[PDB]
C-alpha cells in the first residue's frame, strides 16, 4: 500500500462511498443513493451522476480525477459492488449473487 | 419605540405590505412569523398607488385600531385622507424622509419614532396650518358674530383688534391695525423661504424597513439568522452606493460587524449543512460577478463601461491587454466562472482588488456577504435583488401584476427555489437587450441639449421596459457614453430625461429622469422639477405613483409642457 499520494485505495478505502453516504440530507430524499434501488425496480444496472457535487463538497478531487478518470468509474464499480451487495440483505437472510453495473455522468 | 406598543398589539389590526418595492417583503414576511407567533391572524395588501389605498379599505371600513404606516405619509394629512380615522391608531415605520408635520402633530393615532438632524421645522405648523390673510374666522360688526367662535387670534381670526391670539407683534397698531396682514404674510413667507424650500425642491428617503424590526427582535433571544439574509435585501436594495446613497455604507462595516463579529450561536459548531453561520466578506457590487463568464461583466459593467466605453472595440483591446497582466486564458474567459477551472476562480479577485489600480477603475470592490443552504450550492449575498424583478413582469393579462406580487413573498423561503433561478432566465437577457438601442443611441446621438440639461425621449417600446424600472437604468447607463466621454467638465455635466413609450397602453408618455455624473448627494430636483412645467400649466398631469420621481402624461402634451419646462 502507497499511502504517500496518488494512494491507491483511497476512493473504495472509505471515501467516495461514504461522500455518497453523505449525499444524504433532509426531506430524507437528498440521495443519489436509492437511484439503484429503482434501478433494481427493473434491474437496469447504473446509475446516474453529476460532476458538480463533488465541487459541491470540494475542490480537491476534481482537477484529480480528471487525470485517472476511467480507473475512478471501475473503482466505482468496486465501490457498488461492496456497497449495494450489503445492501442486498440486512441481516443475513439474502444474496444470490453480486452483479456488475455502469454509471452516467 | 414599541417595547411597550408591541406589548399592546393583540387585537384585530391590518398589516398592509406597503408600495412596490424589495424592502417591504423584506421587512414584512417577517412578520407573518410573529403574528402566529402570538396567535395572531392577519390580512395584508398589495399597493401600487393611492388607487389602492381607499378603493379596498373602502371594503374594509371598520375601526380596526392598530395600522401601518410604511413606504407612505407623504401623501395626505392622512387624517384627511382616512376621515374614519377617529381614534384607529397608524404605526410609523416608513423610509420616505420627506413628510408632513399634520402628521406629526395633532398626534391622534401616529407615532414618531423621531431622531434625526433637523431641527428647522419647530412651529412650521403652528403658522402654516394657524395663519391666513383676507381671514373669516372673526367677530364683524355684524350682531351675529359676537360670541366665542374658533376665535384662532391669528391670521385666521380678525384685523380690528379683537382676538386673544397672536401675541406676535402688537395688535393695538404696529404702525396702523391693518399691519397684522403684513406681518402676517412676513411671518408665514419669510420662514416659507425654508419651508417652502422644503418639498418644492427635492425629494428623497430615510432608512431601512426591518432593521429596526430586526433590533426589535433582537431583545427576543432570536438568532434567526436566515432572517438576517432576509434583512440584507433590504440592505443593499438601497445601501448601495451605487444606486442610493448611504454612506452608513462604510459606517455599518462597523455596526454589522459589530453584530455578527459579535454575534455567534456557535463558536464551536458551525461548520455543517443548513444555512451555516454568515460572513462578511470584500467582495464586488459587480453586475453579476459570479455566475456567468467574465464576458459578460466586463461588458455589462456601467463601472468599466463608464471609465472605458466597451460597446466599441477599443474597450476590448484595451480589455484583453490588461488581462495580459492576469494572463487569463480565453476559452475560460467565456465559460463561467464557477464552471472554470479552479485554481483560477479561486485565485481570481485576490489579484484585481490591486492590479485595477492602474486602469481607472479602482473602486468596484465593496462590502458584502456570502452563504447557502446545503451543498447543491453557494448562493450569493449581492446576487440575489436582480432574479426578483424579473418576476416584477409588467404582462397586460390583468392578474400577473398583483398576484406575481405575491409570488415574491414565496420567493424568499428555502422551500420555493425552483422559481427563483427563472429571474436568471429573464434578467441577464434583460441585461444584454440594455445595449440593444444604446450603440444604436450614441452613434446616433439621441442625446438632445434641450437647454439646461441633457435629454432623451424613447418612441417605441419594449415589452420588456413597460415594466417601468428599467428606464432609470438605460437613462443611468448612456449619459457616461457619448455625454460623459467626449467632453470637458463644462460641456458634460448636467442631468437627464429618459422618456417610456407605452405603445401599447393607449399613448401616455412616461418618463423618469437623473442627476449628472459625480454628482449623487446632490438630491434631485426632478422631486419637483417636473412640477415646474405643470405648476405653471399642467395638462392631464398625474402624481397617483408614491414615488416622487415618477410621471404620466397623455401621447402629445409633452413638448409645450416640455417647452413650459425649458428651465
Amino acid at each position: 500500500n502507497q499511502q504517500d499520494a496518488q494512494i491507491n485505495l483511497q476512493a473504495v478505502k472509505k471515501k467516495y462511498k461514504e461522500f455518497i453516504r453523505t449525499f444524504n440530507e433532509e426531506n430524507f430524499f437528498y440521495k443519489y443513493r436509492d437511484t439503484l434501488k429503482r434501478n433494481y425496480l427493473n434491474g437496469r444496472y447504473f446509475l446516474e451522476i453529476e460532476m458538480e457535487d463533488l465541487v459541491g463538497f470540494d475542490e480537491t478531487l476534481a482537477d484529480k480525477l480528471n487525470k485517472q478518470p476511467t480507473e475512478h468509474l471501475e473503482i466505482f464499480e468496486e465501490a457498488a459492488r461492496e456497497v449495494a451487495d450489503e445492501i442486498t440483505a440486512p441481516r443475513p437472510e439474502h444474496e444470490e449473487h453480486m452483479h456488475d453495473i455502469q454509471i452516467l455522468l | 419605540l414599541r417595547n411597550d406598543f408591541y406589548r399592546q398589539l393583540v387585537g384585530k389590526r391590518i398589516l398592509i405590505v406597503v408600495n412596490y418595492d424589495i424592502d417591504a417583503i423584506c421587512a414584512s414576511r417577517i412578520l407573518q412569523a410573529l403574528f402566529k407567533y402570538d396567535h395572531m391572524l392577519y390580512t395584508v395588501v398589495p399597493i401600487m398607488g393611492v388607487t389602492g389605498l381607499k378603493r379596498a379599505y373602502g371594503e374594509h371600513q371598520g375601526d380596526v385600531k392598530y395600522v401601518v404606516l410604511v413606504n407612505c405619509g407623504g401623501c395626505v394629512d392622512i387624517v384627511e385622507l382616512l376621515q374614519p380615522s377617529d381614534d384607529v391608531t397608524f404605526f410609523i415605520c416608513d423610509s420616505h424622509r420627506p413628510l408632513d408635520v399634520c402628521n406629526i402633530y395633532s398626534d391622534r393615532q401616529v407615532c414618531i419614532l423621531g431622531d434625526a438632524s433637523l431641527e428647522e421645522n419647530i412651529p412650521a405648523f403652528e403658522t402654516i396650518f394657524y395663519d391666513s390673510e383676507g381671514e373669516d374666522e372673526d367677530e364683524d360688526e355684524s350682531s351675529d358674530t359676537e360670541q366665542q367662535h374658533d376665535d384662532s387670534g391669528a391670521g385666521e381670526s380678525d384685523q380690528e383688534d379683537q382676538a386673544p391670539r397672536s401675541r406676535k407683534l402688537s395688535r393695538l397698531e404696529r404702525h396702523e391695525q391693518r399691519i397684522l396682514k403684513q406681518r402676517a404674510r412676513r411671518q408665514w413667507e419669510s420662514e416659507r423661504d425654508r419651508i417652502m424650500f422644503e418639498y418644492t425642491q427635492f425629494s428623497y428617503y430615510g432608512r431601512s424597513a426591518a432593521l429596526m424590526v430586526f433590533e426589535l427582535a433582537w431583545k427576543l433571544s432570536k438568532d434567526n439568522m436566515d432572517l438576517l439574509w432576509w434583512a440584507i435585501v433590504g440592505i443593499t436594495e438601497q445601501l448601495l452606493l451605487g444606486k442610493i446613497e448611504s454612506g452608513a455604507y462604510t459606517l455599518e462595516l462597523e455596526q454589522i460587524q459589530s453584530h455578527v463579529s459579535r454575534l455567534t450561536n456557535k463558536t464551536n459548531d458551525q461548520n455543517t449543512m443548513s444555512a451555516s453561520k454568515i460572513t462578511f466578506e470584500n467582495d464586488l457590487h459587480l453586475v453579476l460577478y459570479r455566475h456567468w463568464p467574465v464576458t459578460e461583466s466586463m461588458r455589462y459593467s456601467r463601472y468599466s463601461s463608464c471609465q472605458l466605453k466597451l460597446w466599441t472595440l477599443r474597450g476590448e483591446k484595451r480589455l484583453h491587454e490588461l488581462l495580459l497582466e492576469m494572463g487569463l486564458p480565453l476559452v475560460h474567459a467565456r465559460q463561467t466562472y464557477g464552471a472554470m477551472d479552479l485554481v483560477l476562480r479561486k485565485e481570481f479577485f485576490s489579484m484585481v482588488e490591486r492590479l485595477a489600480e492602474k486602469y481607472d477603475i479602482a473602486d468596484i470592490v465593496y462590502g458584502t456577504f456570502t452563504l447557502s443552504y446545503g451543498y447543491r450550492s453557494r448562493y450569493a449575498a449581492a446576487d440575489y435583488v436582480y432574479a426578483l424583478l424579473a418576476i416584477m413582469e409588467s404582462v397586460k393579462k390583468h392578474k400577473t401584476p398583483e398576484d406575481c406580487f405575491l409570488e415574491a413573498s414565496d420567493a424568499l423561503s428555502r422551500q420555493h427555489k425552483q422559481l427563483l433561478s427563472a429571474g436568471i432566465d429573464q434578467a441577464k437577457l434583460l441585461h444584454a437587450a440594455v445595449f440593444r438601442q444604446v450603440q444604436s443611441s450614441l452613434e446616433a446621438r439621441q442625446v438632445h441639449s434641450a437647454g439646461s440639461f441633457f435629454y432623451y425621449v424613447l418612441q417605441e417600446e419594449h415589452a420588456f421596459f413597460s415594466y417601468p424600472y428599467a428606464l432609470g437604468l438605460l437613462a443611468r447607463f448612456l449619459l457616461r457614453g457619448h455625454v460623459a466621454t467626449s467632453r470637458a467638465r463644462q460641456a458634460s455635466d448636467l442631468p437627464l430625461i429618459a422618456s417610456c413609450p407605452l405603445n401599447a397602453s393607449e399613448g401616455m408618455c412616461l418618463l423618469v429622469g437623473i442627476v449628472p455624473v459625480r454628482e449623487d448627494s446632490p438630491r434631485n430636483f426632478f422631486g419637483k422639477a417636473f412640477e415646474q412645467a405643470a405648476q405653471k400649466s399642467g395638462v392631464a398631469l398625474l402624481q397617483d405613483f408614491f414615488e416622487p420621481a415618477v410621471v404620466q402624461l397623455r401621447q402629445s402634451d409633452l413638448t409645450r409642457f416640455l417647452d413650459s419646462l425649458t428651465v
